[PDB]
C-alpha cells in the first residue's frame, strides 16, 4: 500500500521556460540545473527566475542589511575567526539607547549602524512586496499572494517601525541578534504584564495552532484523493470530480462541515492571515494603550 | 439530509468492528462502533467535569478547573475531590481521542481514500499523551501533568517554561517553533496561489497549473509544485508536533538546569574555549 | 477603552468572516436532498451564495456554481431500511455500477489541457523527449494481482507534461489489449509491480479509453474509481 509522500519513478523533458502572458522574457533566467533529490518529493527543476528593477534593488538592499549586522557582529568578536564561531548566537546589533528618542543622530557604535541595517531592511521587504503584486499581474492572476504577505509585512512593521515611533523612541525596537530578539521576546511580555492575558496574543495563538490543524488536514485529504487527481486541484474546481466528492464528504461524515475544492483555500488564506494580523494588534496596543494585560483583564477593560 | 451526489457513497461495509450493527448515520454524521465509543467517553468526561464544579463550588467556564494529584501522591490513584477526578477525565479523553481517530479510518474505508488524516491526528493525540502521560510516567508524579481549565493550563504552561529559566533557549523548542512558523507561511501561500489561479484579473480565463509554477519560479526560482505543496503541509505541519513533544520529554527528565546553561556544550568546547574577547571571553 | 472597542469590532469581524467562509463552501452538493432526491425541508441556517462564473480557458465556455445538479447516470442502489439514514445496497455489482467506493463522476469527455491548449497526459512514447530519470523503471516489469497472478506487462508510463511526474501505468493484458492504472495505486518493486487494489480476474474490467493516446477527465473518474473500488469490493480475492 503506497502513501504517495515519495515519487516511486521521476521522468524528466525538456526545461520548462514557463507561461509568458505580459511578462518581459527579456529579465527571466535561463534554466538551473535538475535536482533528483529534489524531484523525490517535488519538481526537480531549479530555475529560471525573474529579475527585474525591484529584484535587484531588493537582493542588493537585502544582502546590505545582512552584511551591516555581519560588520557589527566580526567587531565584536575582535576580528578572530574562532570567537566569531563560538558567540555567533550571543552577538546582537542593537537599537539606540532610549535618550535618543526617535533621532538619527545616535552615533555607529550606538545605534547609527541598526538604524543603517533597518533602512535596508525597509527597502529589502516592501521592494519585495511589489514584486510579489508586478509578477502576479504579469500573469493576468489574483493578487492574493500580495495582500496574504502584507499582512506578515503589518507584524514586523508594528514591531519595528509603527510602535516605536508612538512609544517615541527606536530603543523601543527589537536588536537584530539570535539570542537578543528571544530575551526581547521574554522582556516585551514580562514588562506588559504577561501576554497570554492579551486576547489578541490568545487568537493569534488559535490561528498558528489552527494553520497546524488545517495543512495537516487538507495535505492529508488530498494525498488520501490523489489516487483521483485530488492535487489537481484547479480542474476540480472547474469540474467536480470523485476526487473533490470524497474529500467533502470525510469532512461532512466526520463532523458535519461543508467543504469545496475552492472553498477550504478560502479557510486556508484566512487561518494564516489571522495569525500576524490579530498578532500585531496586540503587540501595537501594549505600551500604547495597556501597561499591564493582568491589570486591563481584571477590569475587562 | 444528502449533498446532491452523496447517495451513491452511501454504501454498506468498512466497518472494524460491530459489522452492519452501527453502520448507518444520523444527519450529516457517519456513526460506527467508534462513534458510540466517542459519545460514551465524552458524555462521562462531561459529567465528571459537573461534579468537579460542584465539588470546587462554582460553575463559571472560566474558573473551572481540574488539577492533577498534587506530587505527593506520585503514580498511585488520588481521592476524587483532590486529582482522582483528573485521572478518570485524562482516562476519558484519551479514549474519546483514540476512537476518534479510529472512526476516521471507518470512513476512510467506506470512501476507499488512504489513512493520512487518521495518521495525521495520531500526532496531535502524541502531543497530548506526552503531556498528561509519558512525561508525568518518567518524571515519577502525575502532579507534572497540566489542568484541565481555560486560564488554569495557560498558568502552568508559564510556570513550566520559567522553571528552566527563558524556555527559548530549549532548542527542540526552536526547531518546533520554526516547523509553526513554516507552515503558516507554506499555508498562505498555498491558499493565496490557488485563489489567484481560479479567481484572477476580472474578464479574464482561470489560469492553470503552469501559471501556479511559473508564478514561483518568477518570484524565487524554485516551484514545488501541486503534489509537493500537499506533501510539504503535512510535513512541516506534523513535525512541528513531533518537535513539540520532543522539546517537553526530554524537559525534567534528561535535562533538568536552567536551558539556557546547556548552550555552554558549544561556548566550552576546547579549541575556542580559553581564546579571550567577544561575548564569552 | 481603546482595547475593549478593538477586541469587540474584531469578534463582528470574525462572525462576518466566518458567515462568508461557510455560504463559499454551499458552491457545490446544494440544495440537499432526501434520499428518494427530492429538495430537503431542512437547507440549514445559511442561504445559498449568490451565483459565479468561471470563464474556463482555451474555449471550454464557462461554469456557474451554485448552478442546476444532477448525477447525469444512473445509481444502481436500493434502500436496506424503512427510515432515514441507513446503507443503500448495490443492486448489481458495485465495481461494474460504480457505486460506492468504486463511485466515478460525469465530468467531461474531454482530456485536461496545459496553459498552451495540449494534452495535459501523454503516453512517454508520444512525448519528446520525456525519459525515466531516478528510480526504478517499470516499463517491461509483470504486474502481480492481490491473488498473487500475474495480470500484464507494462508497455508505457504516460506522463503529465507540465508538471513533470508519472500519472498512469499503460498495462498490456493476456489478450493485447492495454488499461491505465493510477500511479499512486501500484508498488513499483525491483522485478514487478504489485496492485493491491486489484485481483489479476478484475484486470479486464478496468474501463478502456476511447484514444489511445489521450485519456479524458470522465475516463481518469471511471479508472480511478474502479481501481480504487477492488479494495472494498475484491477482498474475498486478496491474500
Ligand atoms: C493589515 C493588512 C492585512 C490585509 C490582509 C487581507 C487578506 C486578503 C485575502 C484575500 O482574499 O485577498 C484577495 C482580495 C482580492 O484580490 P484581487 O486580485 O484584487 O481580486 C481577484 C478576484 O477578482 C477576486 O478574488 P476573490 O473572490 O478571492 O476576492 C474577494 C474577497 C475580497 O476581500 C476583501 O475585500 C478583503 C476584506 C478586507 C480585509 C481587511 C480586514 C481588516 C480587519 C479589521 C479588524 C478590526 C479591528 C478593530 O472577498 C472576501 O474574502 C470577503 C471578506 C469578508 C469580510 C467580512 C466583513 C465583515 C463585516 C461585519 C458584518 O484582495 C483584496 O481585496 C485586497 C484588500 C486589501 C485591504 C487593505
Ligand atoms: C498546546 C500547548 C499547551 C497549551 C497552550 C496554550 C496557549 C499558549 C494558548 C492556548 C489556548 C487554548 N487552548 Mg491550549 N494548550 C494545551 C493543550 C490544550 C488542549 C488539550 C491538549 O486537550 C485543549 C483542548 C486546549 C484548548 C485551548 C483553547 C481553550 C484555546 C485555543 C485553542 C485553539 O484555538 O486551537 C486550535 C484549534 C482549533 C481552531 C479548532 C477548534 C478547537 C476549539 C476552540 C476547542 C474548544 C475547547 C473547549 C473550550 C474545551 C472544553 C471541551 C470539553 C468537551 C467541555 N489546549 C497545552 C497544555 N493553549 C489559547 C487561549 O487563548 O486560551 C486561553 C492560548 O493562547
Ligand atoms: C515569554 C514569551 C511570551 C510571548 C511573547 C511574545 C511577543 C513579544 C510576541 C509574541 C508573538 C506570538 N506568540 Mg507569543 N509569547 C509567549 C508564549 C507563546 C506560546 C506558548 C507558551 O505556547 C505560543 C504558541 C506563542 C505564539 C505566538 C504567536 C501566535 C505570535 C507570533 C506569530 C508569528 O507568526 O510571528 C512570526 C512572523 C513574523 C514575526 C513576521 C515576519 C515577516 C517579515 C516581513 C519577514 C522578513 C524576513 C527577513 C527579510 C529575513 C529573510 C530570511 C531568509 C530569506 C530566509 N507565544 C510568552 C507568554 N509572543 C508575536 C505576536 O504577534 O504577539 C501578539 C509577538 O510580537
Ligand atoms: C514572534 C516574536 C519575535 C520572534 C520570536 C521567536 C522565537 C520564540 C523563535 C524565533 C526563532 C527565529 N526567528 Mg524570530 N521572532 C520575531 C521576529 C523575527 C524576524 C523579523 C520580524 O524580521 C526574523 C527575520 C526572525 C528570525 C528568526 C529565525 C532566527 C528563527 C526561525 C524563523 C523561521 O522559522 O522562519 C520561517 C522560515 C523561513 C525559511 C522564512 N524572527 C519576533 C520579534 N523567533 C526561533 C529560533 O530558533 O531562534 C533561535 C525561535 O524559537
Ligand atoms: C512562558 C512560556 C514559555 C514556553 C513554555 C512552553 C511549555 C511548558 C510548553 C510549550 C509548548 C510549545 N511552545 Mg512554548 N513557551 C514559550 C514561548 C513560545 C513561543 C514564543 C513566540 O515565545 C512560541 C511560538 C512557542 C511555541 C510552542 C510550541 C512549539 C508548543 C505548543 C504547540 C503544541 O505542543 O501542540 C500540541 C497540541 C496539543 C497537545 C493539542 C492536542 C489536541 C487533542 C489531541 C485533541 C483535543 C480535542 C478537543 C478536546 C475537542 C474540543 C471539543 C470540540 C469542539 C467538539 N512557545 C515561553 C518562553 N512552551 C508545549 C509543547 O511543546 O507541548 C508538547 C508545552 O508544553
Ligand atoms: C500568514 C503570515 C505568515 C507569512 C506569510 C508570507 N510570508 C511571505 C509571503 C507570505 C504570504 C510572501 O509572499 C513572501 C514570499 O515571497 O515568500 C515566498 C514572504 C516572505 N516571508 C519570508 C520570511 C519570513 N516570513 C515569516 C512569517 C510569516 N510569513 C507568517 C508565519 C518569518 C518568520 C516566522 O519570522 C520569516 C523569516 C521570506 C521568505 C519572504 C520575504 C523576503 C523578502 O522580503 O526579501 C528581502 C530579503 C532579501 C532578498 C535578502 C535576504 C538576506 C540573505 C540571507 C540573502
Ligand atoms: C498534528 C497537527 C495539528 C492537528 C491536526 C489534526 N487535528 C485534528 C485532526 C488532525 C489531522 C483530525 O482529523 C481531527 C478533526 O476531525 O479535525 C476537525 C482533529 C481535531 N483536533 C481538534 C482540536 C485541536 N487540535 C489541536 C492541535 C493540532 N491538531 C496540531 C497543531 C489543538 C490545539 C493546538 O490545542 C486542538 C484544540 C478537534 C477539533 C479534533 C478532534 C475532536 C475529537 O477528538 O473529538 C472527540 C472528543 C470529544 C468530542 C470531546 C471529549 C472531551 C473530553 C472527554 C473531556 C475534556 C478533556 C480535555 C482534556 C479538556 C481540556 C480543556 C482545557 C485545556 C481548556
Ligand atoms: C560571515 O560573514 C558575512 C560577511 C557573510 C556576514 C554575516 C552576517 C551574519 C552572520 C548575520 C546574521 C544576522 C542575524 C542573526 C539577524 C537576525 C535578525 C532578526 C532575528 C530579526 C528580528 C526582528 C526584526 C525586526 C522586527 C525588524 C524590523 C524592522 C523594520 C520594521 C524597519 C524599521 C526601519 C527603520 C527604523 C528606519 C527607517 C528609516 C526611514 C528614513 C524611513
Ligand atoms: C524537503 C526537500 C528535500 C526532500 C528530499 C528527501 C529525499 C528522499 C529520498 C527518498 C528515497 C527514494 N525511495 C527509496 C523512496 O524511492
Ligand atoms: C529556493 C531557492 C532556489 C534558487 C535557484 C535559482 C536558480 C537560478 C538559475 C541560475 C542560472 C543562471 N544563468 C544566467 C546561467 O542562466
Ligand atoms: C477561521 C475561524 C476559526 C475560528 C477559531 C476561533 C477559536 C477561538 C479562540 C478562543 C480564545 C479567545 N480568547 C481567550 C483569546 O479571548
Ligand atoms: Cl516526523
Ligand atoms: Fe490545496
Amino acid at each position: 500500500e503506497y502513501q504517495n509522500i515519495f515519487s516511486q519513478v521521476q521522468v524528466r523533458g525538456p526545461a520548462d521556460l514557463g507561461m509568458t502572458e505580459d511578462v518581459n522574457l527579456a529579465n527571466r533566467s535561463g534554466v538551473g540545473p535538475f535536482s533528483t533529490l529534489l524531484g523525490w518529493f517535488g519538481n526537480a527543476q531549479l530555475g529560471p527566475i525573474y529579475l527585474g528593477s525591484l529584484g535587484v534593488l531588493s537582493l542588493f538592499s537585502g544582502l546590505m542589511w545582512f552584511f551591516t549586522i555581519g560588520i557589527w557582529f566580526w567587531y565584536q568578536a575582535g576580528w578572530n575567526p574562532a570567537v566569531f564561531l563560538r558567540d555567533l548566537f550571543f552577538f546582537s546589533l542593537e537599537p539606540p539607547a532610549p535618550e535618543y528618542g526617535l533621532s538619527f543622530a545616535a552615533p555607529l557604535k550606538e545605534g547609527g549602524l541598526w538604524l543603517i541595517a533597518s533602512f535596508f531592511m525597509f527597502v529589502a521587504v516592501w521592494s519585495w512586496w511589489g514584486r510579489t503584486y508586478l509578477r502576479a499581474q504579469a500573469l493576468g492572476m489574483g493578487k492574493h499572494t500580495a495582500w496574504a504577505f502584507l499582512s506578515a509585512i503589518w507584524l514586523w512593521m508594528v514591531l519595528g517601525f509603527i510602535r516605536p515611533i508612538l512609544m517615541g523612541s527606536w530603543s523601543e525596537a527589537v536588536p537584530y541578534g539570535i539570542f537578543s530578539h528571544l530575551d526581547w521576546t521574554n522582556n516585551f511580555s514580562l514588562v506588559h504584564g504577561n501576554l497570554f492575558y492579551n486576547p489578541f496574543h490568545g487568537l493569534s495563538i488559535a490561528f498558528l495552532y489552527g494553520s497546524a490543524l488545517l495543512f495537516a488536514m487538507h495535505g492529508a485529504t488530498i494525498l488520501a484523493v490523489s489516487r483521483f487527481g485530488g492535487e489537481r486541484e484547479l480542474e476540480q474546481i472547474a469540474d467536480r470530480g470523485t476526487a473533490a466528492e470524497r474529500a467533502a464528504l470525510f469532512v461532512r461524515w466526520t463532523m458535519g462541515f461543508n467543504a469545496t475544492m475552492e472553498g477550504i483555500h478560502r479557510w486556508a488564506i484566512w487561518m494564516a492571515v489571522l495569525v500576524t494580523l490579530t498578532g500585531g494588534i496586540g503587540i501595537l496596543l501594549s505600551g500604547t494603550v495597556v501597561d499591564n494585560w493582568y491589570v486591563w483583564g481584571q477590569n475587562h477593560g | 439530509a444528502l449533498l446532491s451526489f452523496e447517495r451513491k457513497y452511501r454504501v454498506p461495509g468498512g466497518t472494524l468492528v460491530g459489522g452492519n450493527l452501527f453502520d448507518f448515520w444520523v444527519g450529516p454524521f457517519y456513526v460506527g462502533f467508534f462513534g458510540v465509543a466517542t459519545f460514551f467517553f465524552a458524555a462521562l468526561g462531561i459529567i465528571l467535569i459537573a461534579w468537579s464544579a460542584v465539588l470546587q463550588g462554582t460553575w463559571n467556564p472560566q474558573l473551572i478547573s481540574v488539577y492533577p494529584p498534587a506530587l505527593e501522591y506520585g503514580l498511585g490513584g488520588a481521592p476524587l475531590a483532590k486529582g482522582g477526578l483528573w485521572q478518570i477525565i485524562t482516562i476519558c479523553a484519551t479514549g474519546a481521542f483514540v476512537s476518534w481517530a479510529l472512526r476516521e479510518v471507518e470512513i476512510c474505508r467506506k470512501l476507499g481514500i488512504g489513512y493520512h488524516i487518521p495518521f495525521a491526528f495520531a500526532f496531535a493525540i502524541l502531543a497530548y499523551l506526552t503531556l498528561v502521560l509519558f512525561r508525568p510516567v518518567m518524571m515519577g508524579a502525575w502532579g507534572y501533568a497540566f489542568p484541565y481549565g481555560i486560564w488554569t493550563h495557560l498558568d502552568w504552561v508559564s510556570n513550566t517554561g520559567y522553571t528552566y529559566g527563558n524556555f527559548h533557549y530549549n532548542p527542540a523548542h526552536m526547531i518546533a517553533i520554526s516547523f509553526f512558523f513554516t507552515n503558516a507561511l507554506a499555508l498562505a501561500l498555498h491558499g493565496a496561489l490557488v485563489l489567484s489561479a481560479a479567481n484572477p484579473e476580472k474578464g479574464k480565463e482561470m489560469r492553470t497549473p503552469d501559471h501556479e509554477d511559473t508564478f514561483f519560479r518568477d518570484l524565487v526560482g524554485y516551484s514545488i509544485g501541486t503534489l509537493g505543496i500537499h506533501r510539504l503541509g503535512l510535513l512541516l505541519s506534523l513535525s512541528a508536533v513531533f518537535f513539540s513533544a520532543l522539546c517537553m520529554i526530554i524537559t525534567g527528565t534528561i535535562w533538568f538546569d536552567q536551558w539556557v546553561d546547556w548552550w555552554q556544550w558549544w561556548v566550552k568546547l576546547p579549541w575556542w574555549a580559553n581564546i579571550p574577547g567577544g561575548i564569552n571571553g | 477603552d481603546l482595547a475593549s472597542l478593538a477586541i469587540y469590532s474584531f469578534w463582528i469581524f470574525l462572525a462576518g468572516l466566518i458567515y462568508y467562509l461557510q455560504t463559499e463552501n454551499m458552491r457545490e452538493g446544494y440544495p440537499l436532498e432526501n434520499e428518494d432526491g427530492t429538495p430537503a425541508a431542512n437547507q440549514g441556517p445559511f442561504p445559498l451564495p449568490k451565483p459565479k462564473t468561471f470563464i474556463l480557458p482555451h474555449g471550454r465556455g464557462t461554469l456557474t456554481v451554485p448552478g442546476p445538479e444532477s448525477e447525469d447516470r444512473p445509481i444502481a442502489l436500493a434502500r436496506t431500511a424503512v427510515s432515514e439514514g441507513f446503507p443503500h445496497a448495490p443492486t448489481g455489482d458495485p465495481m461494474k455500477d460504480g457505486v460506492g467506493p468504486a463511485s466515478w463522476v460525469a465530468r467531461r469527455d474531454l482530456p485536461e489541457l496545459d496553459g498552451h491548449g495540449h494534452n495535459k497526459i501523454k503516453p512517454m512514447k508520444a512525448a519528446a523527449g520525456f525519459h525515466v530519470s531516478a528510480g526504478k523503471n517499470p516499463i517491461g516489469l509483470p504486474v502481480r494481482g492481490c491473488d498473487l497472478e500475474i495480470a500484464g506487462k507494462v508497455v508505457d508510463i504516460w506522463v503529465d507534461i507540465p508538471e513533470q511526474m508519472a500519472r498512469f501505468l499503460e498495462v498490456e493484458l493476456k489478450d493485447g489489449s492495454t488499461r491505465l492504472l493510477p500511479m499512486q495505486m501500484v508498488k513499483v518493486q525491483s522485478n514487478r509491480v504489485h496492485v493491491n487494489a486489484l485481483s489479476s480476474d478484475l484486470f479486464a474490467g478496468i474501463p478502456t479509453i476511447k484514444s489511445p493516446t489521450e485519456v479524458t477527465l470522465l475516463e481518469e473518474d471511471k479508472i480511478c474509481g474502479y481501481v480504487a473500488g477492488g479494495l472494498m469490493y475484491a477482498a474475498p480475492k486478496r491474500k
